[PDB]
């Protein structure tokens, strides 16, 4: 297949979809604005203009053929690509500066490259919503109606919040009615947050609150989630590492934190007690399938949808609120401190975590919630040299875990760790694992004394409809709203797709390889806090368990 | 509470490719599309708020406001705008107050600009409540707006 | 009728039979279509069969549609003695019965009156208007009935049909389409023939017939006619598209604003279910086809194929890339074959006669004649039909009258917001779709609008971006800001803000419009731009002077205090901003517009001595 671009020849792979990919596989870049993410489609833009027989078309949407002739820059096409670029400048709210795509923004790329220094048209008034209720915020004056959000939302998360309404000059992607989204059934994923080109989708950023609160006479604790040591490394342009943790921990320590934690350690008490829990419904048969209560957008999407599963969800909390509330209710009447004279702060790559720490049933237990790129701010705001910062431990007694807990930051690794505590406490004759789909796993266990049962491991909301509409065998099911799991984060660093996700996922492998404990009962300390300060059932369901409500509107 | 939303949705089989019919006969029964029913068909008809919501604000005939008790149709097609009907916008407008696509406060008129409504020998013409008044300038619509306001005053 | 050939011969016969006693019959035949009923034509209706019941008169009360006279008020025709009645009123509908139903004696003040000679006609047959239109679509005028299929089996209607069923198979049916020459009505002209062919060949055994009803025209109002005054020509013509493509279930689609053509459709469809002609088996041929009547929430973007479909399932208007045709794959991923109503008005009467008489008609790559509606300050203005030779100046005279008294032609519009803009040079063309592409035109849908003396080309312009920006569907950057951004530069222009940098401006915007945008909407919003420009420049350039040429554009018109009016009160000293009275005291004064900004403040404390 010979192509003649701009007069020479070019040979392209044979079966290809339109010119516009054939000449990016060949290494031609045709300036554009369709191709922005994972989720996009062609045919918005409009930039993508090429010459063929006189007549001037979209690439994007063009068969090549044997023999063809393609002119890709001729003054006409220079003239409305330049003309399409300061129609969308023209009523784009420019203010680069306090935007969250500041340096990661096509949009501004192409303002630079094309040489855009004075808006021709006018700056037309548009009714603009700019919504920050919730974690993830909107600001519809920076959207570029891409659509790739609603795709999102609709087809990979399976909610469907947001989409298109209105329409012409007034087009705007909002929920109905314009409701604030903390008010509707957003499950505060962040994927739409991943995958948006623009501001138009941000994080909220709670660096002040930080920076007061170190600034204060108040002991500032921090802890460190399991995805987030294997995804920040991306904002410094480095490669990976195992130490990333212990480089944290000393940033964290250099910028004033009196104790910095492991949550893998609260992720091996989620496990110890979610396993119990669950053997104890699989002896009685009761509240059965069970479903791990570790992600709190499938909780919150749960409360929102499956209104009749909410006793089946787990009691015990996500490793986040279960370990925040062990520092503050155990841990600091052990330090001798007040409880309100600490400030826990939580890392996590995760904004429905958020959201989960300020529901009114963990209200004052963590007492903010960023994001890993809030912290690769914080490094980068320092200006110290990551790749050179001395390792050094986290701070006992929750500065270490199990494998399977630090498995915890991508999908599978809370059922792991339940199978591997059911393990070390009865013991597993075999596991038979399937896939019966892309994101779904389904494990076949039989334990010593009979009594087996089968698994699954959910990563990606929107596929739980069909899996609980097609199945009724599974007696513990396991649901991340973000695909695989928590290295895809919607707080994870920009861009957040499948291959970066994959990186992650092989990163955190990595990580947990070279730890020696195996099991959360080889944890001595998760042992030795068992043994002091949560013997009885009584404190165990006060420090370790929560309840769930329903979600409706009206 | 919606029994009539439900044998509108139970005729057409809550099938979502019915849904613009479904829109039109809940709008005529309510004279617009109010929040709590979209929010009851969304329930109803397995689709996200949001999906309706798009829906509703792309199409014209749709509104997410209440029509008041005497609906004002101006046609602004080529001939009607020819004729003199942004004469008759502006006088509307400095009588009742009020631009196309809203309602007043006590929601006694609400204006809408249409299409042709194949009755352009009476350019520029003008609905209200199904009643074509055509022909017409500043002063002829100010005199039936005022009528109107009137024949109101005089029955309250 | 319901399931064998002969059956519906002796149906339809004695059907024709009581139309001619009918006609031979007294008979009132009021016309209740759009542009009647807004004149009051229910009320005339009401008040024949009113005094007919109380006078206890067998004469027949029948609702017609469109006569093509519709600037001539209601209209009534009696059937004996044809004496077409216009403009008539509910207070003399008791002279009327009295003096024509039983003595005969017509009326002559209620008659048509012909512009050319000022005379009353007693007949439209006979009128130099008729005469002058072509009539292949447009049949049985003033006495047909809308509501009723038994009159139009009468007037031997569905016999195509039923001869399409049984004698011919489809690929002969698409054969005589293909020679008939019928191009696409709706606007683009393409060859029927070759659509139903794609459509045909396209692979699956479930397809589909999609009738548009929109009118491509916010102006426009022929379809909508069509499809009032005999909805059982679209039914008939949609069956045999469906049998000729193998389609099994049909949509017409129609807005949801137009209550009459929805329930005339509906009714027909009911009907003709109801005779055997839909169903799960029609002539016992084997050939099932259902009609649905899906009403249109309203979108001038909706007139687009893709987008057509769209909203057909229940989604936004959004067109989409064309690369599946939806021919191959349209409704729901189905081959669906979509024309419009007047294509499909077309098929019946190509069927009846042959390929050749079909020919005869128009011009040798436009055969048959083409619907229109004419509109605008003008003698005799509704829907004709005309042969694709008639040129816009025999149109506009010869058919229309001519203008009314105080007016004379400047331009015309002929597509809408997609057509173009023609100025004198240009009507002195046959209306041919070949013709009209080389002299930057088209057809059109089937609008016209002349364009006076009084109206200004910057505010014709305006009006149609205004038109386009607010009915872009948003989906693509040209059209959604472009279309923006160039309304915006036109108002400045009728406010006397506009330089040259903006006229550049708009022609290199307008370019990038007519070639980023995606689909046809965006494609055709520059047109009037770029027809108003290329023929009316010198207005544009007189508008950067601070000029109009015309007096409509509000943002001049300077306030002048007459002297001759003006009281002499002296209170405009200080009363206004700019403070320019300059008025004797005593006597008459004298308002000077040097300094004053043109903001509406002289008509506060005056007798009426301001004009604005
Ligand atoms: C904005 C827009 C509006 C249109 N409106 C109509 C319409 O109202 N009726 C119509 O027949 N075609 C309309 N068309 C053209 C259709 O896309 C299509 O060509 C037509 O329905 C096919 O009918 P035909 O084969 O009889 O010409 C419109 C196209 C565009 C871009
Ligand atoms: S999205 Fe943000 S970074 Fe990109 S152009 Fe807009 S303001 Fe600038
Ligand atoms: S945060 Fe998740 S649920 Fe909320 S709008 Fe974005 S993708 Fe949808
Ligand atoms: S919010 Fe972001 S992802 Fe969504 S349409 Fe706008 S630019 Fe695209
Ligand atoms: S999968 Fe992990 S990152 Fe995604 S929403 Fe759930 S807890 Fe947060
Ligand atoms: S040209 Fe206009 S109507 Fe057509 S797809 Fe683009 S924005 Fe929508
Ligand atoms: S206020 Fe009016 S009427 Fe009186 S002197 Fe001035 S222009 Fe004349
Ligand atoms: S129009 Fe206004 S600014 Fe001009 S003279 Fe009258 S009051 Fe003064
Ligand atoms: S890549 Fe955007 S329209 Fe072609
Ligand atoms: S343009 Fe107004 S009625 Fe036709
Ligand atoms: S509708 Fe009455 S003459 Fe046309
Ligand atoms: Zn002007």
């Amino acid at each position: 297949m010979k192509i003649y671009v701009d007069g020479r020849e070019v040979i392209i792979n044979d079966n290809e979809r339109n010119l516009l990919e054939a000449l990016k596989n060949v290494g031609i870049e045709i300036p554009n604005l369709c191709y922005l993410s994972e989720a996009s489609i062609y045919g918005a833009c409009r930039m993508c203009l090429v010459e063929i027989n006189g007549q001037i078309t979209t690439s994007c949407t063009l068969k090549p053929y044997e023999g063809m002739k393609v002119k890709t820059n001729t003054p006409e096409i220079y003239e409305m690509r330049r003309n399409i670029l300061e129609l969308i400048l023209a009523t784009h709210n420019r203010d680069c500066t306090t935007c969250d795509r500041n340096g990661s923004c096509k949009l501004q790329k192409y303002a630079e490259d094309f040489g855009i220094r004075k808006i021709r048209f006018e700056a037309l008034k548009k009714e603009h919503v700019r919504d920050e209720s919730a974690p993830v915020v909107r600001d519809t004056s920076k959207c570029i109606l891409c659509g790739d959000c609603v795709r999102v939302c609709e087809e990979i998360q399976g909610v469907g919040v947001i989409e298109f309404a209105k329409r012409g000059f007034e087009s705007v992607v909002t929920t109905a009615f314009d409701t604030p989204l903390i008010e509707t059934e957003c499950v505060l994923c962040g994927q739409c947050v991943a995958y948006c080109p623009t501001g138009a989708l941000s994080i909220r950023n709670d660096i002040d609150k930080l920076i007061e609160a170190l600034e204060s006479d108040k002991i500032v604790i921090g802890m460190i989630a399991p995805a987030v040591r294997a995804a920040i490394q991306e904002e410094f342009g480095i490669d990976e590492d195992v130490a990333m943790a212990e480089k944290l921990v000393s940033f964290l320590k250099t910028i004033g934190f009196d104790k910095v934690f492991d949550v893998s350690f609260g992720a091996d008490l989620v496990a110890y007690e979610e396993a119990h829990e669950f053997y104890e419904r699989l002896k009685k048969g009761e509240r059965l399938p069970q479903f791990t209560s570790c992600c709190p957008a499938w909780v919150k999407h749960a409360e929102h949808t499956y209104p009749q599963y909410l006793q089946n969800l787990s009691s015990v909390k996500s490793p986040q609120q279960a370990l925040g509330t062990v520092i503050k209710k155990i841990y600091a009447r052990k330090l001798g401190v007040p409880e309100e004279k600490i400030f826990l702060v939580s890392f996590m790559p995760c904004t429905a975590k958020k959201f989960e720490a300020e529901r009114e049933e963990h209200e004052g237990i963590v007492d903010i919630v960023l994001t890993t790129r809030e912290l690769a701010q914080l490094i980068k705001m320092s200006r110290i040299d990551i790749n050179r910062v001395e390792p050094q431990p986290f701070d006992r007694p929750y500065g270490v875990s199990s494998q399977a807990g630090l498995g915890f930051g991508k999908a599978g690794g809370v059922f792991s760790c339940v199978l591997s505590v059911l393990n070390e406490e009865i013991g597993i004759e075999k596991v038979d694992v399937k896939s019966p789909e892309d994101g779904i796993r389904v494990a076949e266990v039989t334990l010593k004394d009979g009594t087996s049962f089968k698994g699954a491991v959910i990563y990606g909301l929107g596929k739980v409809k069909k899996f609980l509409e097609e199945r009724k065998d599974v007696e513990i099911i396991e649901v991340m709203a973000c695909n695989y799991g928590c290295v895809g984060g919607g707080g994870q660093p920009y861009p957040n797709d499948s291959r970066i996700r994959e990186h992650r996922a092989k990163v955190l492998r990595d990580t947990m390889g070279i730890k020696s404990l195996l099991t959360p009962v080889e944890n001595l300390f998760l042992m030795k806090l068992y043994e002091e300060d949560l013997k009885d059932e009584h404190t165990r369901h006060e420090i370790l368990h929560t309840t769930y409500r329903p979600r409706r509107r009206y | 509470h919606f029994e009539k939303v439900e044998e509108i949705l139970k005729k057409y089989g809550y099938k979502r490719e019915n849904l613009i019919k479904i829109l039109l006969e809940i709008q005529e029964i309510y004279r617009y599309l109010p929040e709590d029913v979209i929010n009851y068909v969304s329930t109803a008809m397995g689709i996200p708020p949001a999906k309706i919501y798009g829906v509703a604000t792309f199409y014209a005939q749709f509104s997410l406001k209440p029509k008041g008790k005497y609906t004002i149709m101006v046609c602004d097609g080529t001939a009607c705008h020819m004729a003199g009907s942004p004469e008759v916008l502006k006088a509307i407008e400095e009588e009742t107050g009020l631009t196309p696509g809203n309602v007043t406060e006590d929601l006694m008129f609400s204006l809408d600009q249409v299409g042709c409504l194949g009755a352009c020998a009476l350019a520029p013409v003008m609905v209200i409540n199904g009643e074509v008044y055509g022909n017409l300038t500043a002063d002829k619509v100010k005199e039936i707006l005022r009528k109107i306001k009137e024949k109101e005053r005089e029955s309250a | 009728m319901f399931k064998n050939a002969k059956e519906f011969v002796q149906y339809a016969n004695k059907l024709k039979t009581l139309r001619e006693k009918k006609l031979n019959g007294v008979s009132i035949y009021v016309c209740v279509g759009t542009g009647c009923t807004a004149k009051g034509a229910l009320k005339v209706y009401s008040a024949f069969e009113e005094e007919l019941k109380k006078r206890n008169l067998k004469v027949t009360l029948n609702r017609t549609g469109c006569c093509g006279r519709c600037s001539s008020g209601p209209l009534v025709k009696i059937m004996p003695y044809r004496f077409f009645y216009s403009n008539v009123a509910p207070e003399d509908v008791p002279e009327i019965v009295d003096r024509t139903v039983l003595k005969g004696e017509p009326i002559e003040r209620l008659f048509l009156t012909d512009p050319l000679t000022g005379e009353k006609v007693p007949r439209i047959e006979d009128t130099t208007l008729f005469k002058n239109q072509d009539f292949y679509i447009m049949e049985a005028i003033g006495e047909s009935e809308c509501d009723s299929i038994e009159d139009y089996i009468a007037r031997s209607g569905y016999e195509s049909l039923v001869k399409a069923l049984t004698s011919m198979t489809p690929e002969e049916i698409i054969e005589t389409v293909k020679a008939s020459g019928l191009r696409g009505r709706g606007g683009g002209g393409f060859p029927t023939g070759l659509k139903w062919e794609f459509t045909r060949k396209a692979q699956g055994d479930i397809k589909f017939v999609v009738c548009n009803g929109d009118e491509g025209d916010p102006g426009a109002f022929m379809n909508r006619t069509l499809l009032e005054r005999d909805p059982h020509l679209v039914l008939e013509g949609m069956i045999i598209a469906g049998y000729a493509v193998g389609a099994q279930k049909g949509y017409a689609y129609i807005r949801a604003e137009y209550p009459f053509a929805v329930k005339m459709f509906k009714k027909a469809i009911e009907d003709a279910r109801k005779l055997g002609l839909l169903g799960e088996n029609i002539l016992g041929t084997g050939f099932s086809f259902d009609l649905e009547v899906k009403e249109g929430a309203g979108a001038f973007v909706c007139g687009e194929e893709t987008a057509l479909l769209a909203s057909i399932e229940g989604k936004r208007g959004m067109p989409r890339p064309k690369p599946p045709f939806p021919a191959q794959s349209g409704l729901w991923g189905k081959p669906t074959l979509i024309n419009n109503v007047e294509t499909y008005a077309n098929i019946p009467r190509i069927l009846r006669d042959g390929v050749e008489n079909y020919r005869k008609r128009g011009t040798e790559n436009s055969p048959g004649t083409k619907m229109f509606s004419v509109a605008g300050p003008l003698k005799a203005t509704g829907i004709i039909e005309v042969e694709f030779g008639t040129t816009l100046r025999d149109i506009i005279y010869n058919i229309c009258g001519g203008f009314v008294e105080g007016e004379e032609f400047k331009a015309v519009q002929i597509g809408g917001p997609s057509g173009a803009c023609l100025s004198e040079d240009f009507i002195d063309m046959p209306l041919d779709y070949d013709t009209l592409k080389k002299a930057d035109a088209m057809v059109g849908s089937g609008g016209i609008v002349v364009i006076t003396k009084k109206t200004c080309m910057v505010e014709v312009a305006r009006f149609f971006l205004d038109f386009t920006k607010r009915e872009s569907c948003g989906k693509c950057v040209p059209c959604r800001e472009g279309t923006m951004q160039a309304y915006n530069i036109l108002e400045k222009f009728t406010h006397g803000k506009a330089t040259y940098e903006d006229l550049k401006t708009l022609e290199h915007l307008s370019k990038t419009i007519k070639t980023a945008s995606l689909c046809g909407l965006g494609k055709t919003a520059p047109n009037p731009i770029l027809s108003t420009l290329k023929l009316f420049r010198e207005e544009y350039i007189a508008h950067i002077e601070g000029e109009c040429p015309s007096g409509m554009c509000t943002a001049f018109k300077k306030y002048v205090i007459n002297p001759d009016i003006c009281k002499g009160c002296g209170l405009c000293a200080r009363s206004c901003p700019q403070n320019a009275i300059t008025g004797e005291r005593g006597k008459p004064y004298t308002i000077d517009q040097e300094k004053c900004v043109k903001c509406g403040l002289c008509a506060s404390k005056c007798p009426f001595k301001a004009i604005e």
